[PDB]
RNA sequence: UCUCUUACUUUUAACCAGUGAAAUUGACCUGCCCGUGAAGAGGCGGGCAUAACACAGCAAGACGAGAAGACCCUAUGGAGCU
RNA sequence: ACUGAACUCCUCACACCCAAUUGGACCAAUCUAUCACCCUAUAGAAGAACUAAUGUUAGUAUAAGUAACAUGAAAACAUUCU
RNA sequence: CCGAGCCUGGUGAUAGCUGGUUGUCCAAGAUAGAAUCUUAGUUCAACUUUAAAUUUGCCCACAGAACCCUCUAAAUCCCCUU
RNA sequence: GCUAAACCUAGCCCCAAACCCACUCCACCUUACUACCAGACAACCUUAGCCAAACCAUUUACCCAAAUAAAGUAUAGGCGAUAGAAAUUGAAACCUGGCGCAAUAGAUAUAGUACCGCAAGGGAAAGAUGAAAAAUUAUAACCAAGCAUAAUAUAGCAAGGACUAACCCCUAUACCUUCUGCAUAAUGAAUUAACUAGAAAUAACUUUGCAAGGAGAGCCAAAGCUAAGACCCCCGAAACCAGACGA
């Protein structure tokens, strides 16, 4: 099929 | 934090006796929190070494980039404590025996590139070093000639013994 | 076979264990030859007689019987007519 | 935490202060500063045979050096020194020949009178004199 | 924090001998 | 061992409050293989191995080692010369300053256990110059084991809690079988 | 490994087998506690044997310190100025001679 | 722990699985071995020679009736209330050379010993009695202080 | 670096406190006082474990059964999911069998 | 589009001023040929090669970077359809 | 003829070079009891040791001062021009 | 990020499948096979690990081990002496 | 010497005891944080599922009545992996801690704050001089990973043997693993600091004590019984159900 992985966004924290 | 190069003006020394030299004075002062890159400053640095102050105050006045003039300030704000403070009475008889850089306090922001991903902008922070010694500049080191080479090679060659017997 | 339980926290047995083999006090599990009772009429007779006779076990089996069971069924029973009474105690062992 | 390390820095130290003359990031990571010394050690453990090797190499060369230069052979020299009943290794046979060539040209005479004197009782197939500094002296 | 007090004295024993090392006493 | 309860505690990889869900794909992204947080390999989990509950070290040795390693106590007490025996532990005034002053001129240490009897038939004198102090000590003669002897240097007792601890300590030889607790009122036994 | 740690010559300290021998040891400070589990081989030692050790060689001088202390130390020095100290910390008191006597 | 496989990552099967292969302890058929051994009636053994060794050491007093509690306070037998036993019986094994002459009352008494008790001069009474009989008569304290 | 500089200040124990010079008081008093009461019954703790050691699935079972009558949600939760564990891991899982 | 490519402008390209990444890194004092090895060697044997250090372009190799291969096979691990 | 090993001999005493696995002896940071307080021993317990699991967290190097990058011009700073 | 969604609980689900598994010395220590919807696993044979009881373990020799038409080798099995 | 390293207190977990609380005035069921108007309808329900039996369709402690022996006994169970009582002697009121810890540990918590989605929900680091900061003083420095001080000088897994001196002379194919065979061009790795991985029964071995009896009721026994020591990992999937949310 059509394998596709979001993107994660750290804490704007650091 | 650590701050150990401003207190090195406070070494009080004993008196000295009439059967002894001149002795140099020894000048310390340093600058914190500045906005720049180390790499430059120690190009900057590596740039004026042990040279004159008013020919470095000359090279760094003609010196198109960012921290000439900080370090220009600097050396101006010595040279006025050496001869307020430090007692010196010649103001063209200083040069500049050390001279480097260090790294200051960084933090951390975003980049934003082109997707969900990013990068960590780490805000480069510096300092410099110096270092005012009264008396006149000393030369630089002369090249070593074919004299010397000679004579090395000949004192390597009589130096050699036997080995590995007795 | 449940080293630990959930109420009591003991050890428990197998009751086939015990519903097919028979332990003696010395040691030793009474088993049966299986086949002893079905198909009897192609059978020499000598057949029929050595699978109706108790034969013991060997030793990782009654090793396997014995961790198989507790404590109670490793006692000495004092039947009053006891046919295996003979059997619990072996004389005559020299290592 | 219950009773944790409160002394893994000695144990750093003690591991590094065997890498304290190396190039590069070696003397500084122990990750490979472990492996660094591990090899170290064996192969400073395995090389005393090279040494033994290389010093016996180094004074058989001496040796056939010196024999050259006198007018004579090693292996011959080996077997008339040898065959007079003198027992020399080649440590004292190099000290000579380095510090003490009387003693040295001595002893390559005897080894080329013993050589001659073999020579002759080969091609004789002796009967008589069979050499002078020949004749081995027995111990009951 | 880390409990113990063998380890810190030879570590301040370490300390005094690089100390009196660095800067040798007349 | 046997008066120890281990009040430690530590929660596992389920105990903690969080990890529900699974954090990034295992097969997308690039990252390390996990199916949840709070784990005992991440930051902020729980123990892998730990104290779990509170753990009970309660075992009881038998009445009769008890007794012999009560009289090789009296034996090692005797035979160093750290056994005074007594008739009447009785004070003149009762105070801790000649107490110690009179341990110290009759040489006994540092330490010295003082073993009475029956609990109420104690004086006063003796109680309130031990009322002050802390090497000395006074329990009854049932309240008497091995760790508070071996801790102390000697020891003194006194004629009626000798013989006491004497028969107590031979009444264990030449009896019969348990078969039931020794708390029911038996017919010899009082 | 030798590349890494310094060397030297083997000579005398002033030719002692030429014209007469000397003894090379001077003091030897030793530190006994008083009161402890870690220093009874020195203790017995110093009971026993430090007599003969000191009667043995004129040439050397035995000081007992007895400080309270923990680890029992030795310091041996010599004629060239050398200082050795090493700890008996738990050692038999044929260990103890037999390492006075290599001393 | 061994090489990699289920030796190592703990997932074995139970005691006395072979792989899909039927086990020794099921091809074997049942048997009438332990049918009702919760309900058959166990008795101690006692022969005459402990029973002459107890009246030498003084355990038992050859003059009251000896029965039941009389034996367990000597504690020549072990009567457990539980694992259905009806009492003790008598072994003849110590025949020969017991000259005791004293009346006892046993549960189950053979031929030999009731013989060999009336040479000198005993009394051989057998009787029966339930569970409940027997814990009341091994310790009577306890069934003292119950209260019932 | 994990070393700490500063040596800590030193804790000073009074070896003869309450507890410490009073220790093992009153133990064994089964037999020399004419048994009254079992040695066991001086163990001050939980009610769970007065006088009976056991193993870590066996001590969470008698909480479960003696205690667990009046406890909280969220501990009886945690503790019944531990008594399942236990049992997955002694019963199913392990070696030497 | 080609024979056969070419004339100019911008983005861009090379230097100066600063914020300033991402993938990736076991350590490198990092050349070539013949031969060998877990079967395609800059680190193994024999030879050839050698003062050191930056800038400006191309890809021949380091089976280079991104996805525990979607193609082949195992699983008494699953799911969809009939 | 000679060279030529961890094979043999010379002073020493000899447990100090196999995969998985098994057995025997020491070692250290915590608390507690017993002695010492410039730091160790006798006994009981362990959350009792990290050169590795695309292991979790925080600091920081190579990649790399590499790619991306702003502000139309003159000027009294009141204005003018495309 | 729908051949079937996000959150919580069952759940630290299971998984013959992958990887990792923390200080020293010494000694012992290498695999004829069978069964299984099984050869990627498991169970039992054989060997390896400890402390005991018993006495025999190895080449052993004159001799012994039907065959059939066409040959039938190198060898093996029991074997006190040494 | 710059970067940066340690300085204990908010307290955190479980015991024994005790049963613990909820309007100062206004607003809070519609668009909660809204003073004021006409259909009153709104609960009363076998939980399921994973795993195990090498699959799985029967089955699989979880059921909320204090200990123990009986007893893991009779029993139920594709009679198999497992589950499991009852009858019975019995069960001594009152005492304020941690042989647990100190911010990567202990509750996630200074806090259910920022941030993500309309939504349920998920959800993280924080604070170190001092008696006198109304002592802005002069000092206490010294150790890891990154840097200048003090760049390179021919040759080679970065190492060893060595000499009067770094190179020059010789030898020598990184680390753990699935593998007969791996540095191989297979797998993991940039370092430092903190954390992380062998938990346990019947049957066995050794050492005290007693003994035809042992054992603090229950159990065993034709030399036995009690006690102690000794022992059996971690992390990583697609799937299923139940309660709520979205055009
Ligand atoms: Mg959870
Ligand atoms: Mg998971
Ligand atoms: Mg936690
Ligand atoms: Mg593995
Ligand atoms: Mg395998
Ligand atoms: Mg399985
Ligand atoms: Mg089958
Ligand atoms: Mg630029
Ligand atoms: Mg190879
Ligand atoms: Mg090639
Ligand atoms: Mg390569
Ligand atoms: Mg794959
Ligand atoms: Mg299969
Ligand atoms: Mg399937
Ligand atoms: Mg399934
Ligand atoms: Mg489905
Ligand atoms: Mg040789
Ligand atoms: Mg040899
Ligand atoms: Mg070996
Ligand atoms: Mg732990
Ligand atoms: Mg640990
Ligand atoms: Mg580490
Ligand atoms: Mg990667
Ligand atoms: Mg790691
Ligand atoms: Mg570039
Ligand atoms: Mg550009
Ligand atoms: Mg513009
Ligand atoms: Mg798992
Ligand atoms: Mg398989
Ligand atoms: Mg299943
Ligand atoms: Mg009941
Ligand atoms: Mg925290
Ligand atoms: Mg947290
Ligand atoms: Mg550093
Ligand atoms: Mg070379
Ligand atoms: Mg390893
Ligand atoms: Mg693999
Ligand atoms: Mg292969
Ligand atoms: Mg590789
Ligand atoms: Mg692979
Ligand atoms: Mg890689
Ligand atoms: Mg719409």
């Amino acid at each position: 099929k059509k394998r596709f992985t979001p993107p994660i966004y750290q804490p704007k924290f650091k | 934090i650590s701050r150990k190069w401003e207190k090195k003006n406070k070494i009080v020394y004993p008196p000295q006796l009439p059967g002894e030299p001149r002795r140099p004075a020894e000048i310390y002062h340093c600058r914190r929190q500045i906005k720049y890159s180390k790499d430059k400053m120690w190009y900057l640095a590596k740039l004026i070494r042990g040279m004159s102050i008013d020919q470095a105050l000359a090279q760094l006045e003609f010196n198109d980039k960012k921290g000439a003039k900080i370090i220009k300030e600097v050396l101006l704000e010595a040279q006025d404590m050496a001869v307020r403070d430090h007692n010196v009475e010649f103001r063209s008889n200083l040069y500049i025996a050390e001279s480097t850089s260090g790294r200051g306090q960084c933090l951390k922001r975003i980049r934003y590139h082109g997707r969900g991903r990013f990068g960590i902008m780490e805000k480069v922070y510096c300092h410099y070093f110096v270092k005012l010694v009264e008396g006149p500049p000393p030369p630089p080191e002369p090249p070593k000639t074919a004299v010397a080479h000679a004579k090395e090679y000949i004192q390597q060659l009589r130096s050699r013994t036997i080995v590995h017997t007795l | 076979l449940t080293y630990f339980s959930a109420r009591k926290g003991k050890r428990k047995t197998v009751k086939a264990v015990i519903d097919r083999f028979l332990r003696l006090h010395c040691g030793l599990w009474v088993r049966r030859k299986a086949g002893y009772k079905k198909k009897l009429w192609k059978k020499t007779p000598a057949r029929k007689k050595r699978l109706r006779e108790f034969v013991f076990c060997n030793k990782t089996q009654s090793k396997l019987l014995d961790k198989m069971t507790t404590s109670f069924w490793k006692r000495r029973n004092w039947y009053v007519d006891d046919p295996y009474q003979k059997y619990h105690d072996r004389t005559n062992l020299k290592v | 935490l219950r009773n944790r390390v409160t002394d893994r820095y000695f144990r750093i130290q003690e591991v590094l202060k065997h890498a304290r003359h190396f190039r590069g990031r070696k003397n500084r990571c122990y990750r490979l500063a472990v492996r660094t010394v591990i090899r170290a050690f064996v192969k400073c453990t395995k090389a005393r045979y090279l040494k033994k090797k290389n010093m016996r190499t180094l004074w058989i060369n001496r040796i056939t050096a010196a024999s050259q230069e006198h007018g004579l052979k090693y292996p011959a020299l080996i077997g008339n020194l040898v065959k007079c009943q003198v027992e020399l290794n080649r440590k004292v046979l190099a000290d000579l020949a380095i510090y003490e060539p009387k003693t040295f040209k001595s002893l390559a005479a005897l080894a080329s009178r013993r050589r001659h004197e073999g020579f002759a009782a080969a091609l004789g197939d002796g009967k008589e004199p069979e050499g002078i500094f020949s004749r081995v002296v027995q111990y009951h | 924090v880390k409990k113990g007090f063998r380890a810190a004295f030879r570590f301040q024993k370490e300390l005094e001998r690089q100390r009196l090392l660095r800067c040798p006493p007349p | 061992n046997f008066k120890r309860i281990s009040y430690a505690k530590t929660k596992t990889r389920a105990e903690v409050r969080g990890g529900g869900r699974k954090p990034w794909p295992q097969k997308g992204t690039g990252r390390a293989r996990h199916g949840s947080i709070r784990s005992p390999l991440w930051r902020g989990g729980g123990v892998a191995h730990g104290p779990r509950g509170p753990t009970s070290y309660y075992y009881m040795l038998p009445m009769k080692v008890r007794a012999l390693g009560l009289k090789v106590a009296l034996t090692v007490k005797l035979a160093q010369d750290d056994l005074h025996i007594m008739d009447s532990l009785e004070l003149p005034t009762g105070d801790p300053q000649y107490l110690t002053e009179l341990a110290h001129y009759r040489r006994w240490g540092d330490s010295v256990l003082l073993v009475d009897l029956t609990h109420e038939e104690m004086p006063q004198s003796i109680v309130e110059a031990t009322s002050r102090l802390k090497t000395f000590n006074l329990i009854p003669a049932v309240g008497l084991n091995v760790h508070s002897m071996l801790k102390h240097q000697t020891l003194v007792l006194t004629l009626p809690t000798v013989a006491f601890l004497e028969d107590k300590l031979l009444w264990q030889d030449s009896r019969y079988r348990p078969l039931y607790p020794f708390s029911l009122p038996y017919s010899d036994f009082p | 490994t030798a590349r890494g740690t310094p060397s030297r010559f083997l000579a005398s300290v002033l030719h002692n087998g030429l014209g007469r021998y000397v003894q090379q040891l001077q003091r030897l400070s030793f530190s006994v506690s008083r009161d402890g589990a870690s220093s009874r081989g020195a203790r017995e030692f110093v009971e026993r044997e430090v007599i003969d050790f000191a009667r043995r060689n004129p040439g050397v001088v035995i000081y007992v310190n007895s400080r309270p202390c923990c680890v029992p130390r030795v310091v041996a020095e010599y004629l060239n100025g050398a200082v050795r100290e090493e700890s008996i910390h738990c050692k038999s008191v044929e260990e103890i001679s037999t390492l006075v006597q290599k001393l | 722990r061994g090489h990699k496989g289920e030796r190592q990552r703990g997932t074995r099967p139970r005691l006395g699985f072979e792989g899909g292969q039927t086990p020794f302890y099921i091809r074997i058929p049942k048997y009438g071995f332990n049918e009702g051994h919760s309900f058959r009636r166990q008795y101690k053994p006692l022969s005459l020679n402990r029973l002459q060794y107890l009246i030498d050491l003084g355990r038992v007093d050859p003059s009251q009736p000896i029965d039941l509690t009389q034996l367990v306070n000597g504690r020549g037998v072990t009567i457990q209330p539980l694992k259905r036993d009806y009492g003790v019986q008598l072994v003849e094994e110590g025949a020969d050379t017991f000259t005791a002459k004293v009346n006892i009352e046993v549960q189950l008494a053979s031929e030999l010993a009731i013989a060999a008790i009336e040479k000198n001069g005993g009394v051989v009474t057998t009787a029966f009695y339930d569970p409940r009989s027997l814990d009341i008569v091994c310790k009577p304290v306890p069934f003292f202080l119950r209260g019932q | 670096i994990g070393i700490r500089l500063t040596l800590p200040p030193p804790k000073v124990v009074d070896r003869w406190n309450e507890k410490r010079a009073m220790f093992g008081v009153y133990d064994n008093i089964g037999i020399l006082g004419n048994f009254e009461k079992h040695p066991k019954e001086l163990i001050r703790g939980p009610i769970w474990l007065r006088g009976w050691k056991g193993n870590e699935l066996q001590r969470c079972i008698r909480k479960r059964k003696m205690v667990g009558s009046r406890m909280f949600a969220d501990d009886l939760h945690n503790l019944n999911k531990r008594i399942r564990y236990l049992y997955k891991h002694f019963n199913r899982h392990g070696k030497f069998r």
